[PDB]
RNA sequence: AGUGGAGCCUGCGGCUUAAUUUGACCCGGCCCGGACACGGACAGGAUUGACAGAUUGAUAGCUCUUUCUCGAUUCCGUGGGUGGUGGUGCAUGGCCGUUGUUGGUGGAGCGAUUUGUCUGGUUAAUUCCGAUAACGAAC
């Protein structure tokens, strides 16, 4: 060995600096609910406190929305939230609940667990309650993303075919759809739309026949699940089509065939009674 | 606005679009109260 | 893009060597098979005889591989048989339609009788014989058509045979040798000496003497 | 495949619990709430002792 | 130096157990469990939400007194040649970045096969020195 290593010859100049040296000698609401905030991110059952069930009654009720961290509650806790706003009226704020917690929620988790919560499933019923606000606060937002995968479509598009929708309201929703620019998962929610049956405004009778013949000179192929769709609007409103928009229909059907459903639908218009 | 139109045979109503696109104190303190009574009730330690 | 090797390749490449029969009139090797797709293209049918799977013993146990046995032919003209063992399919295929396209032999047709338009027979009885199977051909009348098993009726056919009495003896069953047979008598056509071919030959230039300023260049 | 048998071990569920139906409740109304809200149209319901609200609940003597 | 002997601790078998979770388990108890069709009820309220008190092992407005508000967002039976937030198998496609083993060609054999892949020296080693019907390669 010819050199000492560092930390013995560190201790050796401390210690010859010391002998050198040594002979050179000689408010209050805030803690309410920040505290039901530590219930809420605990609670799986039983009665909430009162402070959380006065929420919607309050004029500043965002500020303690934040307070209340909605983004770390859990799921039994955001079904009652969503029970308790669903139960309050004002529909804007109820939208604006389902806008700002409710589906990214859903978002985050369907994409993480892949399947949705069964208390979050009963919190999309309850969201459901009160449909305008589901509307324009869940469903046309969803769908105007862009980002909907397969899953998102078939679960909520489920909870859309549990209830019964008012037919105003479903056929606004189904305008919307139907001006829409296209995507994949969009033909599920309009398929389960039409699945409902009801009476339908010939205005979005209209707009589903462009939006169809809008796929006319498209060359990008279509999956089975807009063929589907198409299927069910002629299964079901066969009776209300012009002869124009008709023979429209069995264009786009020569020009965008399936060896398997094209047929149906050509058999299905051809079988139809007007009026 | 599209252009094929339901031709014939009535319309029972004419629908409302017009909402949908076009779209876009004592009490407290009073819970405060009973929110503190309450948790202070779950163990009293002072009751015989 | 091919870019030949050979000087006979580098002819060919050229416009110097116009048929391939010059190639077999001073009988050298052909070792390219861009020769062959240049000069018959495509005039060459290809025909997979056979493909059996087998075992390579391996020190890792048994592997397997394919063996393919692929007649290639220009009708009216000329054939070839390859056998290829390789990985897979695909490429065992490949490697035999080469294979066979380097072993392009020319065939000799005859008449039966009477010498009345095109030749459509073998010219004389032949005989190729290939690990004791022995296949024979004979003359046969215009319309008879090929009479004989299905390999070499196969073989005969892209020769450009269109009429031959064949008879085979031994172990037909193994296709390689039944098939290297009847190659072997359609070769020995042209190795054949009939009075036909009796004036004495005279010798023109080979190409690698008559184009060897070409040569030079290269 | 093969299939399963589907046993059926009926057990009956019809007996479950609905609140009361009251008929015709609307002969009794003729307290009011002054709240800040729910003012002038709203009844105020009365037990024994005390009236409590049905929409915001609010504390009495 | 021990472990294997001893007391304790821990693991795996085994044994008990209602369960002693497994290469989450047990004993009870409340709640509800699809669409669609058919038949009922609903505006002479369908149904949500609800402060207090009494309950059962639970502060069960998911029950009784209080039935007050909430205005259709409907719930009650009958239904299956019905099922979908199901399970599983098959088939095929999207997102970043590039342009010791055995072949290829030649030699031997009808072929399976062989040579390459080797006398000697040397290396952990088809490595190397070199001999050679083989020569050149990729992992
Ligand atoms: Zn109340």
């Amino acid at each position: 060995e010819e050199y000492v290593g560092p930390r013995l010859s560190r201790r050796i100049l401390q210690q010859a600096r010391q002998q050198q040296e040594e002979l050179e000698a000689e408010p209050r609401v805030l803690e309410v609910y920040r505290g039901v905030r530590e219930v809420l991110s605990k609670y799986r059952s039983g009665k909430l406190p009162k402070a959380f069930k006065i929420i919607p009654a309050l004029s500043n009720w965002e500020q303690i929305l934040y307070v209340t961290e909605p983004e770390a509650w859990t799921a039994a806790a955001m079904y009652q939230a969503t029970r308790i706003f669903a139960s309050n009226l004002k529909e804007r704020m109820a939208q604006r609940f389902y806008n700002l917690v409710l589906l990214p929620r859903v978002r985050d988790d369907v994409a993480e667990y892949k399947r949705l919560n069964f208390h979050l499933y009963m919190a999309l019923k309850k969201a459901l309650f009160k449909p305008g606000a589901w509307f324009k606060g869940i469903l046309i937002p969803l769908c105007e993303s862009g980002t909907c995968t397969l899953r998102e479509a078939i679960i909520v598009g489920s909870i859309i075919t549990k209830c019964s929708i008012p037919v105003l309201h479903s056929s606004a929703a189904m305008l919307k759809i139907a001006e829409m620019e296209y995507s994949g998962a969009n033909s599920i929610f309009l398929r389960l739309l039409l699945d409902k049956k009801y009476a339908l405004p010939y205005r979005v009778l209209d707009a589903l026949v462009f939006h169809f013949l809008g796929f006319r000179t498209e060359k990008r192929e279509l999956p089975v699940l807009w063929h589907q769709c198409l299927l069910t609007l002629v299964q079901r409103y066969k009776a209300d089509l012009a002869t124009d928009q008709k023979e429209a229909l069995l264009e786009l059907l020569r020009l965008q065939p399936h060896p398997q459903l094209s047929p149906e639908i050509r058999r299905e218009l051809q079988s139809a009674v007007p009026r | 606005s599209s252009v094929m139109r339901r031709n014939e045979q009535l319309t029972l109503h004419d629908e409302r679009f017009e909402k949908f696109y076009e779209q876009y104190s004592n009490r407290l303190q009073e819970v405060l109260n009973d929110y503190y009574k309450e948790k202070a009730e779950n163990c009293v330690k002072l009751n015989t | 893009e091919w870019m030949p090797v050979t000087k006979l390749g580098r002819l060919v490449k050229d416009m110097k060597i116009k048929s391939l029969e010059e190639i077999y009139l001073f009988s050298l090797p052909i070792k390219e098979s861009e020769i062959i797709d240049f000069f018959l293209g495509a005039s060459l049918k290809d025909e997979v005889l056979k493909i059996m799977p087998v075992q390579k013993q391996t020190r890792a146990g048994q592997r397997t591989r394919f063996k393919a046995f692929v007649a290639i032919g220009d009708y009216n003209g000329h054939v070839g048989l390859g056998v290829k063992c390789s990985k897979e399919v695909a490429t065992a295929i490949r490697g035999a339609i080469i294979l066979a396209k380097l072993s392009i032999v020319p065939v000799r047709r005859g008449y039966w009788g009477n010498k009345i338009g095109k030749p459509h027979t073998v010219p004389c009885k032949v005989t190729g014989r290939c690990g004791s199977v022995l296949v024979r051909l004979i003359p046969a009348p215009r319309g008879t058509g090929i009479v004989s098993a299905p390999v070499p009726k196969k073989l005969l056919m892209m020769a450009g045979i269109d009429d031959c009495y064949t008879s085979a003896r031994g172990c037909t069953a193994t296709l390689g040798n039944f098939a290297k047979a009847t190659f072997d008598a359609i070769s020995k056509t042209y190795s054949y000496l009939t009075p036909d071919l009796w004036k004495e030959t005279v010798f023109t230039k080979s190409p690698y003497q008559e184009f060897t300023d070409h040569l030079v260049k290269t | 495949a093969k299939k399963r048998k589907k046993k059926s071990y009926t057990t009956p569920k019809k007996n479950k619990h609905k609140r009361k139906k009251v008929k015709l409740a609307v002969l009794k109304y003729y307290r009011e709430c002054p709240s800040d809200e729910c003012g002038a149209g709203v009844f105020m319901a009365s037990h024994f002792d005390r009236h409590y609200c049905g929409k915001c609940c609010l504390t009495y003597c």
